[PDB]
């Protein structure tokens, strides 16, 4: 268990390295990979309930996770100029990460700012 | 009559080259106003023409006669029926024009930026027919608020543009819960979308 947090928190932080300093598209990857977010369907719910779970350290650390997310999917998903673009991923992962985020924000710091990078 | 001669003229030679605008502008009213607007689109006039065609609705009207006539809806002379059908001609004309135009945003911009509580709600009519829809929850216009609660019970699409429209939570979840309890088939995978996306914005 011990090990196991300590590894996800070292992806954590390689996530950090990487988010900003570009690569914007391998941050999404990574954050995935954490299994930490939903990136699928509503799920997100199911990310409720294993949230509470969740060990002390990573339940602090979410709120990062969310707005990262919202960030490079914003960035990357940046209204291209003039063919397969699909756009609709990378949108339907920002959906499902506010609905976690909206069920989620008493039990957060308090900064739904998502909702800004979220617009545009 | 002589008048409109003389006003077809002073678009004609408006036609073969700012002031003939000037001089149409003080001119306008009725169906020749049709031809006229070819004319006047011939050098790229669309945005006066647009205030122009709303300017001659109100013109006719002065005022409100046909707000009144609406509330009823009666076919019967009510308030008369024949402002209504009037100033429609001249909406479906700023219609038609909005159409020709697709400098797009100029346009479309001094319509919305207009008040005119009959020429939003047509206009936003006409935008669902060509589902122009999600347009919709674009526009800022004071008058949209008004024109999707009226029209809010494919009304659906109304709705799923209303819980959307409203950026508040408490407002948005209020719709869906009502979007679920409806009486429209609507299937219960999405009645339960509605409320877990209502139940989100709790």
């Amino acid at each position: 268990f011990v090990d196991s947090t300590f590894y996800l928190l070292l992806d954590l932080i390689t996530f950090f390295d990487e988010y900003h300093s570009g690569h914007i598209d391998r941050a999404f990857d990574i954050i995935e990979r954490l299994k930490l977010v939903p990136l699928n369907q509503e799920s997100v719910e199911e990310r409720v309930a294993a949230f509470r779970n969740f060990s002390d350290e990573i339940r602090h650390n979410l709120s990062e996770v969310l707005l990262a997310t919202m960030n490079i999917l914003f960035t990357q998903f940046k209204r291209l100029k003039g063919i397969e673009d699909r756009d609709s991923q990378l949108r339907s992962q920002a959906r499902t990460l506010i609905t976690f985020a909206g069920m989620i924000p008493y039990r957060t710091s308090g900064d739904t700012n998502a909702r800004l990078v979220q617009m545009e | 009559d002589a008048i409109c001669s003389k006003a077809n003229e002073l678009l004609q030679r408006s036609r073969q080259v700012r002031e003939s605008l000037k001089e149409y502008q003080k001119i306008s009213n009725q169906v020749d106003l049709s031809n006229v607007c070819a004319q006047y689109r011939q050098v790229r006039f669309y945005e006066g023409v647009v205030e122009l065609s709303l300017t001659a609705a109100e013109k006719k009207d002065p005022q409100g006669l046909g707000l009144h006539f609406y509330k009823h809806g009666e076919p019967e002379e009510d308030v008369g029926l024949q402002a209504f059908q009037e100033r429609l001609n001249s909406y479906k004309c700023i219609t038609d024009t909005l159409q020709e135009l697709v400098e797009a945003g100029h346009h479309f911009e001094q319509m919305l930026k207009l008040s005119q509580r009959l020429f939003s709600i047509a206009l936003y009519n006409w935008l669902i027919q060509v589902d122009l829809a999600d347009k919709l929850l674009q526009v800022a216009s004071p008058f949209l608020e008004p024109h999707l609660v009226r029209m809010a019970k494919r009304y659906m699409d109304l709705l799923w543009r209303y819980y959307e429209k409203n950026r508040s939570f408490s407002n948005a979840a209020r719709v869906l819960s009502r979007l679920a309890d409806m009486h429209t088939e609507i299937s219960l995978q999405q009645r339960l979308e509605y409320i877990a996306r209502a139940i989100l914005s709790a």
